[PDB]
RNA sequence: AAACUUUCAACAACGGAUCUCUUGGUUCUCGCAUCGAUGAAGAACGCAGCGAAAUGCGAUACGUAAUGUGAAUUGCAGAAUUCCGUGAAUCAUCGAAUCUUUGAACGCACAUUGCGCCCCUUGGUAUUCCAGGGGGCAUGCCUGUUUGAGCGUCAUUU
RNA sequence: AUAUUGGCGAGAGACCGAUAGCGAACAAGUACAGUGAUGGAAAGAUGAAAAGAACUUUGAAAAGAGAGUGAAAAAGUACGU
RNA sequence: GUCGAAUUUGGGUAUAGGGGCGAAAGACUAAUCGAACCAUCUAGUAGCUGGUUCCUGCCGAAGUUUCCCUCAGGAUAGCAG
RNA sequence: CGUGGAGGUCAGUGACGAAGCCUAGACCGUAAGGUCGGGUCGAACGGCCUCUAGUGCAGAUCUUGGUGGUAGUAGCAAAUAUUCAAAUGAGAACUUUGAAGACUGAAGUGGGGAAAGGUUCCACGUCAACAGCAGUUGGACGUGGGUUAGUCGAUCCUAAGAGAUGGGGAAGCUCCGUUUCAAAGGCCUGAUUUUAUGCAGGCCACCAUCGAAAGGGAAUCCGGUUAAGAUUCCGGAACCUGG
RNA sequence: CUAUCUAGCGAAACCACAGCCAAGGGAACGGGCUUGGCAGAAUCAGCGGGGAAAGAAGACCCUGUUGAGCUUGACUCUAGU
């Protein structure tokens, strides 16, 4: 069965930290008997559930370095994108739909206009 | 190597041609990808020619 | 040798947890074509030139 | 395919070892070493007149 | 006295386990791998070296992070997650 | 043909010489000031042989005129010099056996 | 290892090849409440750590291994 | 790839 | 005359041809543009209740979260509340995370699981020693700041 | 507009049909060789379904003879023909 | 044969292919040396050798001319279809 | 004449048995080859008009695979040498024990290590393959256990030598060189008591790093203990370094 | 100690088909052909006459408009100087 996120999502950063040495307790206790019984499947849910609470409080704090972080220029090589080297080395499209005054003035008076040819 | 009557030929295959030999199966798609292609220059300039 | 690095006995080791047998549940699996472990290695016949 | 039959770094023997005057596989330990290669004749071999 | 007897005396190894390829070519007096040119800064490959090339190159092994490329582009190298329609 | 014995001595593979029981090279007293003014005073304070060399070396010890150090320079010996020998280096030196005029 | 336990007050443990002595011995201080008096480490053939962690005479190291549930 | 010796001779054979 | 030899047939063998199959290849065409210091390709070691591999993954380890579908997985075992439901699944999708040791590999090195330095903190009666925990310390170049050097050099000093 | 034995995704063939076709239809750039650079394989098909032969007997056992499953054991994992 | 030294030897280290090393034998350089090994150019060229896959029917030779650094071959005329 | 495939026809044959294979059984054809019957077998296949080609094998010291005669033959003969009984077992020239006879003969067939190997160490079970006979045994097979260090070593130092930096060459991969035509760094005491560490002084100039499990080197010994570990574990008794 | 016989184990070289001679002719020295002599299962141990026995596409010689090593007032160049 396990534990679900969406019902530790409303918990604290404590309760989480309890829940996840309980937890780790509980996995201790079950490899001291895996030794003795052949078999013990019940060690993989404690496991998945270590793993989801160790999910969420990873969200639970970079949301918040997010926060802090909201509102300004050079924020962390974690938290912004990652897209491609490339991508992210190109032009935005501020710096590419720069264009000089010689050219936006001849762009405003003779631009292509819109002709159809019958008559 | 030289025989009887024919003409002297001018066969110009003594290079590594057949690393450069370029078939034309393309021309059918082809000329599908320009009429395509000119259909849609007309949907993006709708009214012009 | 007997005074040997890390790196080596680490690579042993692996050797070690390999040589095995097949586990015989596998051969019951749907769609198994696995007879035997064609990879088994012996101190004897095959070297493992580390 | 233009590669086909000829991946592969085989050369003759020669005379003098009591076999026929094909490449031959180099190399140990597979069973594919000594075998005949490159040829129409041979096993892994190229056809005669390869298709282009 | 070329053969057997001097195949005898071969217990110094001249090439040992190389740290950017595993594969025991990294000989022990000059430094270097026979394989992998470590610890030159570019992978050692020859183009007279096809069968080395494709031993090596990408696909051999995992692509940790190269098989999901695809799939980013595929969506548009989004961020963000879904809404639960 | 091959390259020849003459050859190869350049590239100084197993031609180059075996220098490690040689105690240094044989220099003179680098000429600061007292050696082109005065004279220098040094003691003789062992002679030794040195190999690959068929001549004796004089550890000549000089004091060092700026700092309180003891810089040690490694003359060729010459005939009659001898241990606790003084060995006067410059300009305004004696016309004696062992010194550096 | 059983034999270990019960004479020489010598508990054998499974440890991370990353694991040092110093953390083992603050690791069963923390675990089990226990003070360690010396730690002797090996690696195995298998390329897992053995601990062999030798208590104190005020504890029983058989007394805390049945604690644990194993003996 | 054997190199048998005996098959060498150069006795009566020039 | 039997045995033996040889020939042919039946049945049995040896062997793996032929025949019929084919989640593979090969070629042709179409379409797209997407690796990496935000740490690539590649390598090593490891992870499953019972796996040696392949495949997958990284101490959150044949995987986490999220979304979707909507009751499986399967070789055995086990689990069942998960079955008119924030929910099965070796499911698909994937936008959030983890991502050992390495590698352009970046503290110095490496035939070593070697040797250091700085900050914050904890313990040991401790700025200095020891240990643990977290975070850092490459080169080249660009822009800028700060601190500087040079009778290179101007002015102003009394 | 042109190119494109690579990569991602698609569609097709008077192509090859397991000694062929890519080296690789399979745990293949594997096993194995080699100091090393490098070299480099073999290996497809039970049957619709394992229903993969309970049980009896001879034998130390493997296995055999019987019985039995199955449309067929002239299909018994040394398996289509 | 020699056996206290121009000795024997381990390990580390240097010397890399027209290059090394050589008390010099063209000796050794991983069973490879009058120029190693690997892969590629490369399916290198070959007037030279070997081989060249079904039936029947009709016709049916030449080994000679001239020329060629030509004489184990070709062009040419001739014979044949 | 035959083969692989393609367009067409025969509304062609076919699980009531296609193709294939065997057949000193039949029929046709000069022949290439075709056709029928029987047996086996199990899923597709053919005649005619045309198209197409990776299209027909006895040879190539052909290729790959497989099999023979040779032939139950050569042969399993170096290292002095085995024998008796019992037990185990289905079974004993070879296993185990015992008894005897022998050898290595301390420049050993002993006891330990270096390199290399890598779990071969040890136990239990066990004999299809391996152990060129055998095998109840084994370095085999299967399942498991097992290597404990402040003092032994690596780690550190330099050797021959290797090799960044600065710089200089080179189209360039990279070469030279290792203190060089460099502005090449860090150590004690403190002084303050916004206070943490700047300024106060002063000192110092080497100028990376790598390179030895046989060189140099801080320090441990006895007794006991395991199936298998030990200068490492237990017991006792010591020592070095750092603080 | 082998060989030898036995129990167990168990290869290889080589092989067109094969294995009695004389002479004859014949690619001028035949196991086969012609003419003659002859000719009776299956075989063991030895032997070394023959099988122009096996081992290797003669290493001597010649030919190739194939090479390489070496030399030199060959032909043509060249680093260096
Ligand atoms: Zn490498």
């Amino acid at each position: 069965a396990g534990v679900k996120a969406y019902e530790l999502r409303t918990k604290s950063k404590e309760q989480l930290a309890s829940q996840l040495v309980d937890l780790k307790k509980e996995l201790a206790e079950l490899k001291v008997q895996k030794l003795s019984r052949p078999s013990l499947p019940k060690i993989k849910t404690v496991r998945k559930s270590i793993a989801c609470v160790l999910t969420v409080i990873n969200e639970q704090q970079r949301e918040a370095v997010r926060q802090l972080y909201k509102g300004k220029k050079y924020q962390p090589k974690d938290l912004r994108a990652k897209k491609t080297r490339a991508l992210r080395r190109a032009l935005t499209k501020f710096e590419a739909s720069q264009v000089t005054e010689k050219q936006r003035k001849k762009q405003i008076a003779f631009p292509q206009r819109k002709y159809a040819i019958k008559a | 190597a030289i025989s009887k009557n024919l003409p002297i030929l001018k066969n110009h295959f003594r290079k590594h041609w057949q690393e450069r030999v370029k078939v034309h199966f393309d021309q059918a798609g082809k000329k599908v990808s320009r009429r395509n292609a000119r259909a849609t220059r007309a949907a993006k300039i709708a009214p012009r020619p | 040798a007997a005074q040997k690095s890390f790196r080596i006995k680490q690579k042993m080791a692996k050797a070690k947890k390999q040589n095995r047998p097949l586990p015989q549940w596998i051969r019951l699996r749907t769609n198994n074509t696995i007879r035997y472990n064609a990879k088994r290695r012996n101190w004897r016949r095959t070297k493992m030139n580390i | 395919s233009e590669k086909a039959g000829h991946q592969t770094s085989a050369e003759s023997w020669g005379t003098g070892r009591a076999v026929a005057r094909i490449p031959r596989v180099g190399g140990g330990g597979t069973g594919r070493s000594g075998q005949g290669a490159f040829g129409n004749m041979c096993r892994g071999g190229r056809m005669f007149a390869p298709t282009k | 006295g070329k053969g057997t007897p001097s195949f005898g005396k071969r217990h110094n190894k001249s090439h040992t386990l190389c740290n950017r390829c595993g594969r025991r070519s990294f000989h022990v007096q000059k430094k270097t791998c026979s394989s992998c040119g470590y610890p030159a800064a570019k992978t050692r490959s020859y183009n007279w070296g096809a069968k080395a090339k494709r031993r090596h190159t990408t696909g051999t092994g995992r692509m940790r992070y190269l098989k999901h490329v695809s799939r980013r582009f595929k969506n548009g190298f989004q961020t963000g997650s879904a809404s639960k329609a | 043909g091959r390259v020849i014995r003459n050859q190869r001595k350049g590239a100084g593979s197993i031609f180059t010489s075996h220098t490690r029981l040689r105690q240094g090279a044989a220099k003179l007293r680098t000429l600061d000031y007292a050696e082109r003014h005065g004279y220098i005073r040094g003691i003789v304070k062992q002679i030794v042989h040195d190999s690959g060399r068929g001549a004796p070396l004089a550890k000549v010890v000089f004091r060092d005129p700026y700092k309180y150090r003891l810089r040690e320079e490694i003359f060729i010996a010459n005939e009659g010099v001898h241990t606790g020998q003084f060995i006067y280096a410059g300009k305004k030196a004696s016309l004696n056996v062992g010194n550096v005029l | 290892a059983m034999k270990k336990v019960e004479d020489g007050n010598i508990l054998v443990f499974q440890v991370s090849m990353k694991a040092n002595k110093y953390q083992i011995k603050k690791a069963v201080k923390e675990l089990y409440e226990v003070d360690v008096l010396k730690v002797n480490t090996l690696v195995r053939p298998n390329g897992t750590k053995k601990a062999y962690v030798r208590l104190t005479a005020d504890y029983d190291a058989l007394d805390i291994a049945n604690r644990i549930g194993y003996i | 790839f054997y190199e048998d010796y005996l098959i060498f001779d150069c006795r009566a054979k020039r």
